[PDB]
RNA sequence: AAACAAUCCAGACCGCCAGCUAAGGCCCCAAAAUCAUAGUUAAGUGGGAAACGAUGUGGGAAGGCAAGUCGGCCUGCGCGGAAGAUGUAACGGGG
RNA sequence: CAUCUCAUCCUGGGGCUGAAGCAGGUCCCAAGGGUAUGGCUGUUCGCCAUUUAAAGAGGUACGCGAGCUGGGUUUAGAACG
RNA sequence: UCUAAGCGGGAAGCCUACCUCAAGAUAAGAUUUCCCUAGGACUUUAUGUCCUCUAAAGAGCCGUUCGAGACUAGGACGUUG
């Protein structure tokens, strides 16, 4: 299903007439420009490759210059593919635009983004590990992992053991979000809930796959 | 007079295509392994690969006897703490017949660099057509 | 069903059947005479 | 086998062709098909099938008996089909054969729509009654059993879907 | 004999790109039979196990009743009985 | 901080019932997930209080002290019988 | 007679399905676009050697930095900002 590429602009609230306050995220959607269409005879799968935003000409390589010039679009700051079906490819064509009116108020969507990076983190923050007693004779180990295995059988650490490591900065999808408003003059989506990432980060909005 | 080894530079690999329709799996794999190893040549050398290329077509029509289509299990371990996975002969032959032929033949070959080089020469295809017509394979009827 | 190592006719209406290599006893008179060897 | 070694009677009107290992029985009310086991061959005189094993083994005699019984059913049903009767017992249990579906009310929170296959036809003379019929005896039995499976007769009062030719184990709940 | 002091075959003076054999083997890993003849098993039994259970299936000696049928034995090979902890894991593997 | 087994505690699917219904008893299949907080005691356990859908049984050097503790037990002091 | 031939139904379990990673998948896959088109000599006569001319697409160093970060890596920009 074809989606949009926008930018997390920030969070707000929307008051309903009945007094309910709704936490919302504003996604700014520069209208996406179709750069390529992949079909079964050429690529082995059907997809719509789209670009959005703008990139100055000195940061655009010659390869990408020619790739955007083949289509009738200007270079954007990123290029993304959406895997689609036929009959979801009727009025789509290279050099076309996919705007914010692809979504309706109340439609359920999934938002994909890059979560905030927390760097190197320990078991407590990364795996919800429990701390050991702060003061009952406890030595210099309060937030440490504890045991990492067993004795001589198996005599190793198993794969997938939860240890300290880099946390966040991953691709995350939040499903089941509702479209609170579709401002086509501001080119903005307003969705209910929280979406992954920081303000200014790239987010992909798709129709919900749960259906 | 001393016994000579085949030089790798003068080994002549030949291409063959065998049809697997309605053949016993193991009884075809033994002949494939013999051809791949080069055991049918008088220049046979255990440290040299002098075998032939073998194209297997219609690989998904290979047969097992008895009740093995349902009873023969194929195992994997992902090396994760509970990650032992299991499949059937009939599920795997309708999903990956090339893995069936590769597992059958790789166990009948030597286990080492030369063995991997020998297994590289078996090309397995589920359909009736293969892409190696440039190599002009001869019909090896087993 | 009774899953036993010893299965046999109980009443005169119990039939001894073999199904998929399992010896079973099915009875039309008494549903409680159903047996499977195992 | 005694079931085999007895020739099936073909009434006048039904044809039975034997193209290959397949066997096609055409009649006034159907076109059924059958496969012959590799251990048994077929031949008519003019209007009588005589199934006989080849190689004369015990397996072949078993398979020949099976082929004779199935072909006798095929001829019988293609000439004049089979029919089965279901009876619904219990208050509120109703059945309506509309179009090619059976709408059943069997003490549930929703009525069951059963979709008859292309071989089987259904009818309803009375609400607590279904008469199915088809050429295929196997298909008829399958449809009847699948309908009965929705609500089988219970021992304590007999309520449910039952066969007309079915004896029900009755019980009681003396304290 | 997978691996395996004490099992089986065999007692190493040194050399050889010679031959015959033992135990054990001869589809492939891996040297030699996809050898031959006649049977049995369908359980991957072979390739772990008992009391006991059973119209499995092959053979033998009888017996009763008369389109053959009944149920008693003695045996060959099978079936159930048969649940464990890192990973198939009770043919070394492929098969 | 775990990981496995299944001889299953809950949840899922069935047979029988001395199964009216509700609810049970018992056997079969099933290891995906889940599977208390406290008082007492060094306790494991156990008892009790109150929950829970349930508060499973085991293996892992009776898993885990070059990860923590050191209450018990098993150094040297001291006392009672 | 559910099974021998043939045809079905049937579970939180299995395979998919949902999410994330993933071509070092050495079998290293695919698509789009972009760049490089000079002369000689010497023989070991061949992805041969040396000399002259060439230095592309792009990448990096470096700098201003970051909602990215142990160092890295990654993202943005460097005056036409
Ligand atoms: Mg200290
Ligand atoms: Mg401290
Ligand atoms: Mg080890
Ligand atoms: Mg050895
Ligand atoms: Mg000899
Ligand atoms: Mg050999
Ligand atoms: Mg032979
Ligand atoms: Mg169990
Ligand atoms: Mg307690
Ligand atoms: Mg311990
Ligand atoms: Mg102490
Ligand atoms: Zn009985």
């Amino acid at each position: 299903a074809i989606g949009l590429v926008g930018r997390k602009c920030g969070m707000t609230r929307i008051f309903t007439d009945a007094g309910v306050s709704v936490p919302v995220t504003v996604i700014e959607v520069d209208p996406n420009r179709i750069t390529q269409i992949k079909t079964l005879e050429t690529d082995g799968y059907q997809a719509v490759q789209v670009t959005t935003g703008e990139r100055r000409e000195s940061r655009v390589t010659n390869a990408q210059k020619g790739h955007f010039a083949k289509a009738g679009v200007a270079a954007g700051r990123l290029v993304k593919e959406f895997r689609v079906t036929e009959a979801e490819l009727e009025g789509r064509e290279v050099g076309g635009t996919i705007g914010v009116d692809l979504f309706t108020v109340g439609q359920i969507v999934d938002v994909t983004g890059q979560s905030k990076g927390k760097g190197f983190q320990g078991g407590v923050k990364r795996w919800n590990f429990r701390t050991q007693d702060a003061t009952h004779g406890n030595s210099v180990s309060h937030r440490v992992l504890g045991s990492t295995g067993q004795n001589q059988t198996p005599g190793r650490v198993f794969k997938g053991k939860k240890m300290a490591g880099h946390l966040g900065d991953e691709r995350v999808t939040v499903q089941g979000l509702e479209i609170v408003s579709v401002d086509t003059e501001r080119s903005v989506l307003v969705v209910k809930g929280a979406i992954p990432g920081a303000t200014g980060g790239d987010v992909i909005v798709r129709p919900t796959i749960k259906a | 007079m001393k016994t000579l080894s085949a030089k790798p530079a003068e080994v002549q690999h030949d291409w063959f295509v065998v049809d697997a329709t309605g053949k016993t799996l193991g009884r075809l794999a033994t002949e494939i392994a013999r051809r791949l190893r080069g055991k049918h040549k008088t220049s046979y050398t255990p440290h040299v690969d002098a075998g032939d290329y073998i194209i297997v077509i219609n690989a998904e029509q290979v047969q097992v006897t008895g009740n093995k289509a349902l009873d023969k299990k194929y195992y994997r371990h992902t090396e994760f703490p509970g990650g032992l996975k299991e499949t059937n002969f009939e599920k795997l032959v309708a999903h990956k017949p090339e893995e069936i032929f590769e597992r059958a033949v790789k166990g009948m070959l030597p286990k080492g660099p030369l063995g991997y080089a020998m297994i590289k020469k078996m090309k397995v295809y589920a359909g009736s057509e293969h892409p190696h017509a440039a190599q002009q394979p001869q019909v090896l009827d087993i | 069903m009774k899953v036993q190592a010893s299965v046999k006719k109980i009443c005169g209406s119990c039939k001894v059947i073999r199904r998929n290599g399992v010896i079973r006893v099915i009875c039309s008179a008494e549903p409680r005479h159903k047996q499977r060897q195992g | 086998s005694r079931v085999a070694k007895a020739p099936v009677t073909v009434p006048n009107g039904v044809t039975v062709t034997q193209n290959g290992r397949q066997v096609e029985v055409k009649g006034s009310k159907g076109t059924l098909s059958f496969n012959l086991h590799a251990l048994v061959e077929l031949k008519q005189e003019e209007g009588k099938l005589q199934l006989a094993p080849a190689k004369e083994s015990k397996d072949a005699w078993m398979q020949a008996g099976t082929a004779r019984a199935v072909l006798n059913n095929l001829v019988k049903g293609v000439s004049e089909g089979f029919e089965r009767k279901l009876q619904l017992v219990g208050v509120g249990y109703k059945a309506a054969v509309k179009g090619t579906v059976v709408n059943l009310n069997l003490g549930y929170s929703h009525p069951i729509d059963y979709a008859l296959p292309e071989g089987v036809t259904a009818e309803t003379p009375t609400a607590t009654e279904i008469i199915l019929k088809s050429a295929n005896k196997q298909l008829l039995g399958q449809v009847a059993a699948e309908i009965r499976a929705y609500r089988s007769p219970e021992p304590y009062k007999g309520k449910g879907v039952r066969y007309s030719d079915e004896v029900i184990l009755r019980k009681e709940a003396k304290k």
